[PDB]
């Protein structure tokens, strides 16, 4: 209990060190990118050990480090819950951010504030590690908001671009909408349990706990991407490919699913939460893949695919398979980062163009990234053993083996096919056709800072599922008893999607003009969700803020009523009483009226 | 650390049964740790404890004589009400700490048992429910301006109803 | 129209005092003012303030309270008594009104 | 306490018989030393409170207000320095004396024991503020602003005086903790309801209720930076202190004679956070922010719970610091551009790359980024109001959203676009104002590390 | 980005711009170069079929109908070059496009390096306080007194005079 | 030098005057010096507690 | 701006570094105190009830 805890806190000390050199004067006399990358490397090597000790013993720990406050029977302290989830996610995220820092030192040259970029990356990593290892809702909220703000600071790197800022504020807005529910849950737990710690909160397994779960579900829809709060993730492609790869493929988007797995001891007995999960996550697998079938940008395609996979993980959460959802979280990062990686390689090789309609022959002009892209696409589709299988196969088996909703059970698979559809689209329009890009050619992918990270993430994407699934413990019994048309459905339908895509893409030839259609227009313009919501809701909110509150109430009526009325009244009475002309006759007649009134008062009351 | 206040039950740790022929890193890693982290830090703490031992100092836990309660405290005499209210605030704070101790005693048991907390973590939950009932009967709905007099009014507004129940 | 001076014009300070600090045009006074600020606000108050406040002991009895609560829990759990009762005041000394 | 007040009284001669070159330096240094000495009040080793005389006293609620008051002084000295720089030595000595008098009276009224002394000082706080706002403002509506401020305050304060007399007659004293150890319940009659109204309206005006918030935006927009700072930090807190002290005797009336103000606060919160989206004046935006934040304080005093009072105190101090910081940040630009219009100057963070951080952190606080005392207050107010009634969370979330919106709006329309390249008069950032911002921030870090000094009476 | 629109576009300009947009959206629709060339030739035939026509009313009618056909058959996700509006690089380096006057506030120990640079910057001003007065007269004297005016500017007609209002078209930052 | 550096004797003099007046105030209020039902001591080590 | 940062660091270190050194040397050599029952006769002081040497020193000497 000395080696485990020391190894747990050492990674935080290390991650902090760079930011300490960021305040010192050594930056201008150090290679900050290389130093930070080595820090991340050693942090990963350190985090590898707790993983071994857990795989061996299966022992979880709670570590309270510092007393912050004592509020009248309610303590608050720094508390880390080192469990399977935390210790595995830490290793995965560090192993990924290593590759990402290297590829960033490659991709962001000519940017003077590359030091600032690296600092922000490591700060986000720290916030995510807090979120992931928190044994306390307040610490988890710290991580939540740190992620949400690092997103604003990274989407916005190019603060002259008037669209990156719109995207940043969009993310802020949606994540605050999720924070609403997060705070609702925190309040319910603080009142009905006088605590904020998983330990005490786990004694509400018999209580009703529907309102806090609704709150957490809203927070998950927010931080992750689901049909109600999804659009901010595609609009996050306005930022550099490294942050698109870290904050939007592997981290900052599995946060809600991590929340729900941490709170799985309470969703196990609420068939209204599990049933809105299963009927919502599936509504995104379909609605985004559709969107990912007629978009022309590699980044947007990848983001929509990420959203679809997240819907799939929410589906397997609803079907009561939290460990499976988390296994997918962890086996998804490898290839959904290597894909952004090869995308950014292709882009920086060309003249900063992301539209597939102006690239081709990559399979021959750029073998390395083509091979890695194909590997990632296969792993994503579900090829029998490339880190996709070990999670997606079990998910797609449980989906049909459980008693479920028979429309989700269908659209989930339709989207699982659209996966291979748009993957084949990428493959065919970027790596199989003729070079419809400009004529000047300065391709170069022979830089180790680019070759080694992808090599590494590819070894990962190939062997991580094996290495994990054959070491983790069996916290759930699966069903290996079923017909062939359920045991092979994922593979079969991925193949059918590939073939349908081959056909419909070869039809892109044949000199037959492309008559626009409403289906494709819908899938292209996002179902118009943004185009309409982001135009009505602002208009109403703002026309109200202006014409009603500021104008009608404040600058008009709350003036007309109190102060202007006082002034009018007193000025009028002033005029009345000071309209006097110096006439002694009138003054004395008034004196006489006064005398009469006084005599009368006296003689009457008496 | 008094183990009676903080139980910390014992630890049933088993024998390592390496039914294989391939080595185990964790063991040699722990040995290397013992050699290159423990040894020097232990020596340093020994040195610091030496300095302590040679310049020790002692500090005492302050005792508080008991003063009259609100019950024997007249309806407007403040020299007594001050003493009584200070005493009540003191006991209120100590009760806060008691409840915090119970909760710190329950979280540990939950984390320890794990999947057996629904069967092996029951007496602690019962102590928690009981002390919760007591805290509720004493201090629940007083308000920001809580005081011994409001606590007394609560006590009486409870006891009159309990007396009605008793008689019928 | 009427008699009045004309609106004045902006005035760069760095032109004459590139070592400007913000306080006064006189360079030595500027420097000594910034020095006094930095040495009385940062070097003393924040530092010694933080030190004193951190080494204020037993702020509002939150420590003695924990110690005494441990003592009480021990005493009571040892003598079989309960850890806390439902009535602060003993209902003997109290004298209720009879309806 | 007298060791805090006598030196503050001596800062005056120092100011007047100091040479025209060392007065600023000397008075600022000694003000910092006063801020330092004021930390004796934090030596609270027991639950017993301090009582130095029949006239003075300190509590866990009055100590932080007092220390913030003694800390803000040298900051206002430093900030009122670039302007009134050409102004005559005599005039600037007058300014310094006004500031010092405000300091002394605020310390007195926070350390007071008697409601009527509290009253005379809470009403003497008007002269220096009015004089600063009218004699050193730049517009022509500062006169009307002072009228509004002065007379709102006095119209609210008269019935408070009358109620204090009624009490001093029924009971024989206005002394605190005696009004506590002898308080009685009431009859729930109309006379006592009007007593409640009287006792409260003064403070409900001095911290702007929604409907009588029409003196704060004026005063801010028309006042100089030191006036803005003190108004945002402490003058909005006198009401909170007064209500936290006077609500002990009005029981049990506030259980039902508080609904209208809870409603007005929870609604005006939204209806001002929204103005913070479509206001053009940066100063008025920050004023409406102050209003939307004080609404929570009001609604939390109204419900009388320990968590509520704790959050009220935390948010009081935090908002004080943050509003002062934001006001000084806007002033840094005003001194360079002479226009409060926000959308005029843009694309900063290019020539002022560091002040864009202070701009950012002051925004991270206002939108309650954890870990921070702004949030440690908002959260507990939210929990208290959720226990009160679960439907308050709706309005709380709406306000949270609008805050997160307008903070980043204020950030982006000033620091995160592209530059107004036609701005030749962007004198680089002064060490003085960078130091202002640092002195504002660092104490927030320290109070976030040790928020045990900031909970209040209950905790 | 270098000129100003005229008070009104002429039928020729309208038709040319419609042709350009139609071809760009044809490119968007047809991903392959062979297809693009095929249908571009087809479209140019469709156009040339009505080049020797002169009836202005029927011409405007054909144009009003072709614009509607375009709005009905336009690609909703067309290709935009990166550095152009709607592109992924529009206003991306405005963060580093710092103006020139930001160097008048530099500190002697900052211009102590790049001394050969700042010496030129100086005489570039000497070339400005002298070339200013005559740039006004050339506008005063070249003014249309009949009221009419537009956003054009003349060159200098001398040896030594410089184009009026040059300092901001010159001296502007790189695009990078 | 004094005509410009004698103004450093006021504010510390004020601090000391304040401490002195506090001493006067607590020389008053002497009653209950040892008659508190909580801190009734026996004057064994000294002659005046406070 | 580099000037302001340098001066802030200088003037904070100037008086924090010696403070930190003193605190470290104190906590090493002197060390916190240890809980001890009260001799039935002795009357403890208002400072022998605290723990940290600096706390009880400030108490003994100024409170
Ligand atoms: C629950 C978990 C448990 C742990 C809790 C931890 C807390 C919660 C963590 C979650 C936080 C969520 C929020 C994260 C996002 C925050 C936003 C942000 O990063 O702002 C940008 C901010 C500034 O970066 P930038 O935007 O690139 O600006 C650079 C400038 O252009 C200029 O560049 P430069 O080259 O000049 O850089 C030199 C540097 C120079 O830095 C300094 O000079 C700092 C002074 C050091 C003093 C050393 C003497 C001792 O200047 C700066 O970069 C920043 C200037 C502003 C100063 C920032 C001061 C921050 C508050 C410090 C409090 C002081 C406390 C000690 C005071 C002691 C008093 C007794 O990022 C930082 O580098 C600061 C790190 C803050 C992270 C704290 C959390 C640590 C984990
Ligand atoms: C060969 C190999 C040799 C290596 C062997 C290991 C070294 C062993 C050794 O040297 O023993 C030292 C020796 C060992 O004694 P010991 O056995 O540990 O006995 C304990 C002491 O009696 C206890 O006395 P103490 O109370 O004075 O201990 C020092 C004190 C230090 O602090 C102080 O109170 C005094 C220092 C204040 C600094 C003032 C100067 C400011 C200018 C800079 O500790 C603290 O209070 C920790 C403060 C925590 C600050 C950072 C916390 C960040 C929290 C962020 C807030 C947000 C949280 C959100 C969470 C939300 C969850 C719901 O003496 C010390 O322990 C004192 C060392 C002083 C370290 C100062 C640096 C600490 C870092 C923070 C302050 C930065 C300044
Ligand atoms: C109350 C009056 C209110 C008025 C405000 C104006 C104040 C002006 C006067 C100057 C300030 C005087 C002192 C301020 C309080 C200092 C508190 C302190 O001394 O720190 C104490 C702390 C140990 O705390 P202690 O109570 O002894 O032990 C129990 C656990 N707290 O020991 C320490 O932690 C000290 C070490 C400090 C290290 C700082 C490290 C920063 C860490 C980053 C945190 C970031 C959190 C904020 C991020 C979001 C903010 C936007
Ligand atoms: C060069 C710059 C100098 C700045 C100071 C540098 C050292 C850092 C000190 C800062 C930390 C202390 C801050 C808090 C001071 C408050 C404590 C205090 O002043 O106690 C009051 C004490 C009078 O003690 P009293 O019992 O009333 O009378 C007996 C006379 N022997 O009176 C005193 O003890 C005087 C304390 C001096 C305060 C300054
Ligand atoms: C632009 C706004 C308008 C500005 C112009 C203001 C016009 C002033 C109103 C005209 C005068 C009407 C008030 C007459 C007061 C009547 C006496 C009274 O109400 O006192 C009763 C109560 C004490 O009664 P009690 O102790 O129970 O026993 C009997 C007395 N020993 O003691 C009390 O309740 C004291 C009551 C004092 C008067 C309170 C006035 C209303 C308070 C709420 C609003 C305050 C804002 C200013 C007034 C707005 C208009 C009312």
């Amino acid at each position: 209990m000395n080696i485990f805890t020391t190894s747990i806190l050492l990674i935080f000390i290390l991650l902090l060190s760079p930011i300490l050199i960021s305040m010192s004067n050594l930056i201008k006399h150090i290679n900050f990118p290389l130093y930070t990358t080595t820090s991340i490397k050693f942090s990963f090597i350190i985090s590898l050990l707790p993983l071994l000790m857990f795989f061996h013993n299966n022992m979880e720990y709670m570590i309270t480090t510092w007393h912050w406050v004592t509020m009248n029977s309610m303590e608050l302290k720094m508390s880390f819950k080192t469990d399977f989830f935390s210790i595995l996610f830490t290793s995965v995220a560090l192993f990924v951010t290593w590759s990402i820092m290297q590829f960033s030192s490659w991709y962001m040259h000519s940017d003077p504030n590359i030091n600032r970029f690296i600092k922000y990356l490591t700060l986000f990593l720290i916030t995510m590690l807090i979120l992931t290892s928190a044994n306390n809702m307040f610490q988890l909220f710290i991580g939540w908001e740190g992620v949400g703000i690092m997103s604003f600071l990274l989407i916005g790197w190019w603060y002259g671009r008037t669209d990156a800022n719109t995207a940043a504020l969009q993310a802020i807005l949606y994540n605050r909408i999720g924070d609403i529910g997060f705070i609702l849950a925190m309040v319910w737990f603080s009142l009905n349990m006088n605590s904020w710690e998983l330990q005490q909160i786990m004694f509400s397994n018999n209580n009703d706990n529907l309102i806090p779960l609704m709150g957490l579900l809203i927070a998950a829809t927010g931080k992750s991407a689901q049909f109600g709060l999804h659009p901010w993730l595609p609009s996050a492609m306005e930022g550099p490919t490294p942050v698109s790869a870290l904050l939007h493929s592997s981290t900052m988007v599995v946060a809600g699913i991590f929340l729900l797995v941490r709170f799985h001891p309470l969703t196990t007995n609420n068939n209204f939460i599990l049933t809105t999960m299963l009927c919502l996550g599936a509504l995104t697998t379909l609605f985004t893949a559709i969107c990912a079938l007629t978009q022309n940008d590699i980044k947007k395609i990848i983001a929509f695919s990420t959203s679809s996979q997240l819907g799939l993980m929410m589906v397997t959460l609803g079907m009561n398979q939290p460990h499976l959802a988390f296994l997918h979280i962890c086996t998804h990062a490898f290839f959904k980062a290597m894909l952004f990686m090869c995308s950014g390689s292709i882009i920086h090789s060309l003249a900063d163009e992301q539209d597939i309609r102006k690239m081709g022959n990559i399979t021959k002009i750029m073998p390395f990234t083509s091979s890695c892209l194909v590997i990632g696409s296969l792993a994503l589709t579900g090829m029998p053993f490339l880190t996709g299988f070990y999670s997606k196969d079990l998910i797609i088996e449980a989906i049909n083996t459980c008693n479920t909703n028979a429309w989700a059970l269908l659209i989930t698979l339709i989207a699982t096919s659209m996966t291979a559809m748009y993957s084949m689209r990428i493959i065919y329009f970027v790596t199989m056709t003729k070079p419809r890009f400009p004529p000047l050619i300065s391709i170069n992918e022979n830089d180790p800072d680019l070759m080694n990270p992808i090599k590494r993430l590819a070894f990962g994407s190939i062997f991580a599922g094996f290495v994990i699934s054959y070491n983790i413990p069996p916290t759930s019994i699966p069903v290996l008893t079923m017909p062939w048309f359920l045991k092979t459905t994922a593979l079969i339908i991925s193949v059918l999607g590939f073939l349908i895509a081959l056909e419909l893409n070869n039809l892109t030839m044949k000199l037959s003009m492309n008559k626009a259609n409403p289906y494709s227009s819908f899938s292209t313009l996002l179902g118009f969700f943004p185009s309409i919501i982001h135009r009505i809701t602002p208009m109403k909110s703002l026309n109200l803020s202006l014409k009603t509150s500021l104008t009608l109430l404040d600058l008009i009526w709350l003036e007309k009523t109190i102060p202007k009325s006082t002034s009018t009244l007193h000025t009028n009475m002033t005029t009345l009483t000071t309209n006097q002309k110096g006439l002694i006759k009138l003054y004395f007649m008034s004196f006489l009226i006064n005398i009469i009134l006084i005599i009368i008062l006296y003689s009457i009351n008496l | 650390w008094d183990k009676d206040v903080y139980p910390e039950p014992p630890s049933r740790t088993p024998a390592p049964s390496p039914q294989t022929s391939l080595p185990n890193p964790i063991t040699y890693l722990t040995k290397a740790y013992d050699l290159v982290v423990d040894w020097p830090v232990t020596l340093v703490r020994e040195f610091i404890e030496r300095q302590h031992a040679k310049n020790r100092t002692y500090y005492y836990h302050r005792q508080y004589r008991r003063v009259p309660d609100i019950t024997e405290c007249k309806e407007g005499d403040v020299l007594c009400i001050y003493e009584a209210e200070m005493q009540w605030r003191r006991d209120f704070k100590v009760d806060q700490e008691i409840m915090n101790i119970i909760q710190e005693r329950l979280k540990a048991c939950q984390q320890r048992e794990g999947e057996n907390y629904q069967q092996n973590c029951a007496k602690e939950l019962e102590q928690f429910t009981k002390v919760t009932k007591a805290y509720q009967d004493r201090y629940l709905d007083l308000g920001a301006y809580y005081s011994a007099r409001k606590c007394l009014a609560k006590q009486k507004q409870r006891m009159l109803e309990e007396r009605k129940a008793a008689r019928q | 129209q009427w008699q009045e001076d004309p609106e004045p014009e902006d005035e760069n300070v760095y032109a004459k005092n590139p070592d400007f600090h913000g306080y006064d045009s006189d360079p030595v006074v500027d420097v000594w003012n910034m020095r006094a600020v930095f040495f009385f606000g940062f070097s003393i108050v924040l530092v010694f303030g933080t030190t004193f406040v951190a080494y204020v002991p037993d702020y509002r009895m939150q420590e003695w309270a924990r110690r005494e609560a441990e003592r009480l829990v021990k005493y009571r759990e040892v003598n079989g008594l309960p850890i806390m009762e439902s009535n602060y005041f003993d209902p003997s000394k109290i004298q209720l009104p009879e309806d | 306490m007298l060791k805090i007040i006598l030196p503050s009284l001596m800062l005056l001669p120092l100011t007047w018989l100091s040479s025209p070159k060392k007065t600023w330096t000397n008075v600022t240094s000694y003000s910092f030393l006063i801020s330092l000495t004021s930390l004796t009040l934090l030596w609270q080793t027991d639950e017993n409170y301090k009582n130095f005389s029949n006239m003075f006293s300190s509590d866990p609620l009055s100590t932080p207000l007092i220390i913030l008051t003694a800390w803000l002084l040298p900051l206002m000295l430093m900030a009122s320095q670039n302007h009134l720089k050409k102004d005559n030595n005599v005039l600037q000595k007058l300014y310094i004396s006004m500031l010092i008098s405000l300091q002394i009276l605020l310390i007195m009224t926070f350390s007071a024991t008697e409601l009527i002394m509290f009253y005379i000082l809470f009403e003497a706080t008007l002269i220096p503020t009015l004089i600063i706002i009218t004699r050193w403002g730049n517009q022509t509506e500062r006169l009307n602003a002072g009228i509004y401020f002065l007379f709102y305050t006095l119209i609210g304060s008269i019935p408070l005086l009358i109620a204090l007399i009624l009490i001093q007659n029924h009971v024989g004293t206005l002394n605190l903790m005696i009004l506590s150890f002898t308080t009685h319940t009431l009859d729930a009659s109309w006379s006592n309801n009007l007593l409640w109204l009287a006792c409260m309206m003064a403070f409900l005006i001095k911290m702007p209720l929604y409907g009588v918030h029409l003196w704060l935006p004026k005063a801010h927009v028309e006042a100089p930076i030191a006036g803005s700072m003190i108004l945002a930090a402490i003058l909005l807190k006198l009401g909170s202190y007064g209500m936290i002290r006077i609500s002990i005797i009005l029981d049990p009336l506030t259980k039902y004679m508080a609904y209208p103000f809870i409603l007005l606060s929870l609604w005006g919160m939204i209806m001002t956070s929204s103005i913070c989206l479509r206001q053009t004046d940066l100063k008025s935006l920050i004023a409406y922010s102050s209003v939307s934040h004080m609404a929570l304080v009001i609604a939390s005093i109204m419900i009388q719970t320990p968590w509520s009072f704790m959050g009220a105190t935390m948010l009081m101090i935090a908002h004080g610091l943050t509003s002062s910081l934001l006001f000084c940040l806007a002033n840094s630009n005003y001194e360079r551009i002479h226009s409060r219009t926000m959308i005029m100057a843009r694309g900063l963070q290019m020539v002022f790359p560091l002040m864009a951080t202070w701009w950012l952190m002051a925004s991270l606080a206002n939108l309650a980024l954890p870990p921070s005392i702004n949030l440690m207050g908002e959260l507990f107010i939210t929990m208290s109001l959720f226990s009160w009634s679960n439907f308050t969370i709706i309005l709380m979330g709406i306000n949270i959203i609008i805050t997160g919106m307008y903070s980043m709006y204020m950030i982006i329309t000033t620091q995160r676009g592209k530059l107004t390249n036609h701005m030749i008069n962007l004198q680089p950032s002064h060490t003085r104002e960078l130091t202002l911002m640092a002195l504002h921030m660092i104490p927030l870090i320290l109070l976030t590390t040790s928020p045990k000094l900031i909970t209040g009476l209950t905790m | 980005a270098f000129c100003a629109p005229p008070a009104y576009l002429t039928h020729q300009q309208k038709v040319l711009r419609l042709y350009k947009r139609a071809l760009r959206h044809l490119e968007s629709w047809c991903i392959h170069r062979d297809k693009y060339r095929y249908f571009a030739c087809l479209m140019r035939a469709r156009f040339e079929e009505h080049k020797n026509e002169k009836d202005m009313m029927r011409a405007t009618q054909l144009l009003r109908e072709a614009e509607e056909e375009f709005w009905q058959n336009q690609h909703p996700q067309p290709y935009i070059f990166p550095d152009s509006p709607g592109g992924t690089s529009f206003e991306r380096y405005e963060c580093y496009k710092v103006p020139e006057w930001c160097l008048d506030y530099w500190h002697p120990s900052e211009k102590a390096m790049y001394p050969d640079y700042f010496s030129k910057r100086e005489q570039w001003k000497k070339l400005r306080m002298e070339s200013w007065d005559r740039e006004v007269k050339q506008l005063q004297e070249e003014t249309s007194p009949d009221g009419i005016m537009t956003e054009a500017l003349p060159p200098a007609r001398r040896e030594g005079d410089l184009p009026p209002l040059w300092w901001h078209i010159v001296t502007r930052p790189r695009e990078r | 030098l004094l005509r410009e550096h004698w103004v450093h004797i006021l504010v510390p003099a004020g601090f000391v005057f304040g401490c002195y007046l506090d001493r006067k105030d607590d020389e008053k209020l002497t009653a209950f010096r040892n008659k508190s039902m909580l801190f009734q001591r026996e004057l064994r080590p000294n002659e005046e507690v406070t | 701006d580099a000037r302001f940062l340098r001066l802030m660091k200088f003037y904070l270190m100037l008086t924090g570094i010696p403070v930190i050194i003193g605190i470290t040397l104190v906590n090493i050599f002197i060390g916190e105190a240890e809980l001890a029952e009260i001799p039935e006769g002795y009357i403890p002081e208002h400072w022998e009830y605290y723990k940290h040497p600096i706390s009880r020193w400030i108490a003994r000497n100024f409170y």
